[PDB]
């Protein structure tokens, strides 16, 4: 996982 | 500087996707023929600079700034250990409230939420590329190929995008000569005349995220009517072979519209010059 979501 | 000029991209028919997906679970697959109109594509990530402007312009508060946190990564001070909310990390201040951007104006803006991307590219009389117009530019006029310049990663031995080296995520060796972010204008443009449209910063696209695509051919395709996030392009320059091999312009992923982190920006896109 690449960028993590709010 | 020019870091709001854009291109023209022509015209065209592409195949989107790809039927050797290297990761399937993103949707990579199946390939399909889409028709793309010919309309306009910053040739540029938004720099920090040309943001501030639309912030000098606006007033606009971001969602970090008004939530009051942002994701950083560890390795330049959650979905992995990697990864921290750190209060204070906005786009003025990347890695927490005691970073700066007044040594790196011309880089890629980052903890920029979607919501704040379509508030900026709206502002200068833009719009968010779809994912089918944003994977076409990438392809940079080839058919078929893993990157905007070809297949193979370094070619004629010189480095084409910002990206990891070394091992992820203990150690970038920085031997693409940015650890971190670079210049909007750093390395080589694609055909097209675009920079840096894979590493550097992850692109927000305009598209709700689904992996479920048809094989049928399209035309202008808006992605989904419905979801819960929206679709980013490109890889960045933490992505590396070994953990997040999606500088490839058939990569794929998504986050929620309201999310901001220090590896996400984006560029706009036009239906005529504004
Ligand atoms: C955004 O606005 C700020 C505040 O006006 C600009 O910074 C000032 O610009 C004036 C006019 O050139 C300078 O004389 C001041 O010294 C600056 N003050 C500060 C707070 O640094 C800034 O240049 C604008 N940024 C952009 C990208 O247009
Ligand atoms: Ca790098
Ligand atoms: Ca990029
Ligand atoms: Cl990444």
């Amino acid at each position: 996982l690449c960028t993590p979501s709010r | 500087l020019a870091h709001s000029k854009m291109v023209p991209i022509p015209a065209g028919v592409f195949t989107m996707g790809t039927d050797d997906p290297q990761i399937k679970q993103d949707g990579e697959a199946p390939a399909r023929r889409v028709t793309i109109d010919a309309f306009y594509m910053d040739a540029y990530e938004v720099s920090n600079t040309e943001f501030e402007k639309f912030v000098n312009s606006t007033g606009y508060l971001t969602e970090a700034e008004k939530f009051g946190d942002s994701f950083v990564f560890e390795g330049m001070l959650a979905a992995a250990p990697w990864w921290l909310p750190v209060k204070g990390a906005n786009w003025r201040h990347p890695e927490g409230p005691d970073s700066t951007i007044l040594h790196r104006p011309d880089h890629p803006v980052l903890h920029v939420s979607w919501n704040d991307a379509v508030a900026y590219c709206t502002w200068a009389g833009k719009r968010l590329p779809t994912e089918a117009e944003w994977e076409y530019s990438c392809r940079g006029g080839l058919h078929n190929r893993l990157f905007p310049w070809g297949n193979k990663l370094q070619p004629k031995g010189q480095h084409y995008a910002n990206i990891w080296q070394g091992e992820f995520p203990v150690t970038n060796t920085g031997e693409d000569g940015f650890q971190g972010t670079a210049p909007v204008d750093a390395f080589p443009p694609n055909g097209y005349g675009l920079y840096n449209i894979v590493g550097n910063a992850w692109e927000w696209t305009s598209d709700w995220w689904t992996v479920h695509h048809s094989v049928e051919e399209t035309l202008n395709p808006k992605g989904p009517p419905s979801g819960k996030d929206r679709v980013k392009k490109g890889g960045s320059y933490m992505s590396h072979r070994s953990y997040c091999y999606r500088y490839r312009c058939a990569a794929r992923s998504q986050n929620t519209p309201d999310s901001s982190a220090s590896n996400l920006g984006f560029r706009c896109a036009a239906d005529r010059l504004p």
